[PDB]
């Protein structure tokens, strides 16, 4: 009912609580619904493409948990998402 | 999926790999008996430079 | 026989295959000799008389009493 | 609500959270969407073949997604991931850049005329962009531009 | 929720499915690995036959670099998993023999075995990831660059021997210099022992292969029954929630019924 | 209520339509009580070993997307189950 | 009745019916517990961190263990076996036995003091006890009754 | 519904097509039909132990049932080869050639008296018909019927 009303959501799982992400915000899940319009310029030029990186990163660590032989290009992906994270 | 995580790494990875060979092909195209021989001797060459990039 | 199967398995008269030093032609009976051979085509009197010739890469040729086994390389 | 609703309509577009989750836009289900004109008696053969081409490639990933999700790719045959790599592009290739939407992409919307669609959609399904990467399909708007893209995405 | 619980059931009871159809591909393969054997097995013992007897008049000292020099670990793995412990048994003997040993370079051959040893520490002159069953073409290529190496200090292969399709024993052979059985002489045992160590490393790949189908024929049976065992468990609780779902709808049609 | 009604059910499925299977009938599944005693005798004579050939196809469906060291009985079998489909 | 009792509470201790089926007593869900004390400027820095850390460890292990029921532990990667490892020792070093339960157990009930029970978990965490077998952690107090245990055995 | 109901049943009698396709009439699958009263103390303990071996056979048989297909039955030791010849001709004395369906089948039905029935399948267990022929037990009624058909 509630997230049908409002301009968007923080959702917070337990999960994510607990193996150290806090504030534990699904960033996935999380949505405003006004966008960069609530930003100023500055926050617009640094973070318009920070929550499309995370994700690639998140989907790419999954996959790396497979033990096999990384190229330089996807360790440095790694790198930088864990540093981000 | 049960696997929902492991179903995406997958995808994800095989999907990256594909595309990254598709930058070795470039690689090579950008360095190039001997029609035969530079095909296999820059696509070695273009796997490895790829695996390289600073 | 190769690393892979057995090529030849069967009753044969004589085989011809060049060695190392220069051309063996094994008959039966023929005294017990070991000797690597050279790429080139081997002679096969099978059974009665039938003759076969197969390009072989090399090897190494064994011979006994009766039998008379090549040890094929694939090259 | 949603449920008594399907029956007083003559095109359903279903949106799904599963799609828009992967930041495919518009989140459009291609295999929960329907039109009663849909039919090649009303659209012509070529519309309804090549849209029916696009469905059965795209289900056909789907019933394979279970056996990848455990083996990985390398288990499969040639063709059964030259169709995993087929649909991974057309479902791709089905993302657009919404003029409404550019204070979220940053992107220039677009518009794509239908012969255009059909044109596209088919030769993808007939595996004349086999040698394309799927970043080339994201995205954008006719078959031209994943083209241009990935000649982009050389340099 | 019954949404999640309805798809969950569905997901583990097609991929139980797969797990047991791969059990019954291991075990096709796993005969035609033997069979492929049964010629390996012959065609080695006939070179063994030659090999002891050139080395029973093998002039002295001086002999010849490959049957005595005066630690290079070769480890065989699988390029894909789901094979149970085959991997990980194979990996914790080389592990074992080189914390005894040196207090070295490792030839990785497959996947597996490359990706566990390179996280651990990879000291890695040499990989291969080969692709197809493959034939003895690809055994003289890893034999040849091994003795590229030995030429210009010992070589040793790890690998997982059969005992049965439940149990596989990871051994050390090893490989360069040789080991006795226990036109000219010389010019024909400086041909067959090169030739030798790439039977054997062959022979070491069809029994790995072997063991390795073995290995997963076992493990994905495991898979199937544990798949079947989850089913159940789900399923009892699908149930108790699609009765509670109905119990408590009604429970509030009912109430809202009555304060009327 | 209308399942024990009736004397047999016709089961249609979204997933076999958008695959290419139309009708989407579930052969699996569906059913007639009646059955044999509903049909011409030309259609007899083929219908039951119909039915029983994509039985055995379906139950074995499984390796269509595998396959590898099949032999040639269940190869013919993916064939003739492929093709009557 | 209980959702409605957690607005009342400044801590929560969540008992879990399948955390005592596999003999760990108390029962504990360790990730579904929380504390409104549970603060760096309250119990310190290096007991908030190691609570954390444990915390972390344990529902990595979590997520695994879905993966862990059809295919077993042979197909994590080689750094998740590790944290395996450790996490199927903490959770049976977060078990206890208790004075008033000796009448069922038969083992005499333990007293950690908390400086010795950060310490201890802490050790654990760092890998200094990768060495040590799992039935060595279980039912006892500090980390010491631990290393006599490994050595009974 | 179902729950409440199995609280008065002493018996279950399932009939399935994997059976009827094997054409074993009745279709009773054997290991899933029970009975509360199949124990020593009731029915006694000839009766039991009989029951008991024919369920344990047919149990063996389906365990083998995966070994068989994937491999070959050349693969069993002799002593599983042997449970499988018995299995099955077990399988078949428990077909039953009914008066009711003389109309569709031109047989005559057959009513087996219990005593009968608990020795024929004895001497089956017992395995002392091993030099018969499986289509010997297929469709009779007791034992000596089984007899009989192998002449001819």
């Amino acid at each position: 009912n509630v997230i049908s009303i409002t301009d968007g959501q923080i959702f917070l799982e337990t999960e994510l609580f607990f193996q150290g992400i806090r504030p534990a915000v699904n960033t996935g899940l999380s949505v405003s619904r006004v966008g960069s319009a609530a930003q100023t310029k500055a926050m617009k030029s640094v973070a318009g493409p920070v929550k499309l990186e995370l994700a690639q990163y998140r989907e790419m660590a999954a996959f790396a948990q497979f033990g096999s032989d990384l190229d330089a290009a996807t360790q440095k992906l790694l790198n930088r998402g864990a540093r981000l994270t | 999926t049960t696997f929902d995580d492991r179903e995406r790494a997958h995808e994800a990875k095989f999907a990256h790999d594909a595309e990254l060979n598709f930058k070795a092909e470039a690689r090579r195209n950008r360095l190039l008996e001997t029609i035969r021989a530079k095909m296999v001797e820059l696509r070695a060459t273009a796997r490895e430079q790829i695996i390289s990039e600073i | 026989v190769s690393p892979e199967r057995n090529l030849v398995s069967v009753p044969v008269r004589e085989v011809r295959l060049p060695g190392a030093d220069g051309d063996l032609t094994a008959m039966p009976g023929h005294a017990p000799a070991i000797v690597n051979l050279r790429p080139g085509l081997v002679t096969v009197v099978a059974g009665d008389g039938s003759e076969t010739e197969f390009a072989v890469t090399g090897g190494f040729a064994e011979i006994n009493n009766e039998s008379v086994t090549l040890l094929a390389e694939r090259g | 609500a949603p449920a008594t609703t399907f029956a007083h309509l003559d095109a359903t577009t279903v949106l799904s959270r599963a799609i828009s989750e992967l930041g495919i836009y518009p989140a459009v289900d291609p295999l929960d969407s329907n039109s009663r004109i849909l039919d090649p008696a009303v659209v012509g053969e070529e519309h309804y073949q090549v849209a029916r081409d696009v469905q059965g490639i795209l289900q056909k990933y789907k019933s394979l997604q279970d056996i990848i999700a455990i083996l990985g790719m390398d288990e499969l045959s040639e063709e059964d991931k030259l169709t995993v790599a087929r649909a991974r592009k057309i479902q791709r290739f089905l993302s657009q850049p919404f003029d409404v939407a550019k204070v979220f992409t940053g992107s220039d919307g677009v518009q794509v005329p239908l012969e255009d669609t059909i044109k596209s959609f088919k030769a993808v399904v007939a595996g004349e962009y086999d040698h394309l990467p799927e970043a080339a399909f994201y995205m954008v708007g006719g078959i031209e531009d994943v083209k241009a893209k990935a000649q982009r995405l050389a340099a | 929720s019954l949404k999640d619980l309805k798809n969950r059931i569905g997901s583990v009871k097609n991929t139980r499915k797969i797990t047991k159809a791969m059990q019954m591909v291991a075990a096709a393969k796993l005969r035609r690995a033997q069979e492929a054997a049964e010629a390996a097995r012959p065609y080695a013992d006939r070179m063994a036959a030659v090999m002891a007897g050139l080395t029973a008049a093998a002039a002295g000292m001086a002999p010849r670099l490959l049957a005595g020099t005066g630690h290079l670990l070769v480890v065989m793995t699988s390029e894909r998993g789901l094979a149970g412990g085959f991997n990980s048994s194979i990996v914790k003997l080389a592990r074992l023999r080189l914390q005894e040993l040196q207090a070295v370079s490792i030839l990785t051959v497959g996947k597996k075995g490359r990706e566990q040893l390179k996280r651990e520490y990879g000291d890695l002159f040499v990989n291969h990831v080969d692709l197809s069953r493959i034939g003895y073409d690809n055994a003289r290529a890893i034999a040849d660059e091994i003795l590229d190496r030995f030429d210009n200090d010992v070589a040793t292969l790890f690998y997982n021997r059969f005992e049965s399709v439940i149990s596989q024993v990871p051994t050390a052979r090893q490989v360069i210099p040789a080991v006795i059985e226990e036109p000219d002489e010389n010019a024909i045992l400086n041909d067959l022992l090169p030739r030798s160590v790439a039977t054997q490393v062959f022979a070491a790949l069809l029994e790995n292969a072997a063991s390795e189908q073995g290995a997963r024929m076992t493990a994905m049976d495991n898979a199937t029954r544990n798949a079947g065992d989850m089913i159940d468990r789900l399923t009892t609780v699908y149930n108790r929630s699609r009765q509670a779902a109905i119990t408590k709808e009604l429970i509030e049609i009912i109430s809202g019924a009555e304060a009327l």
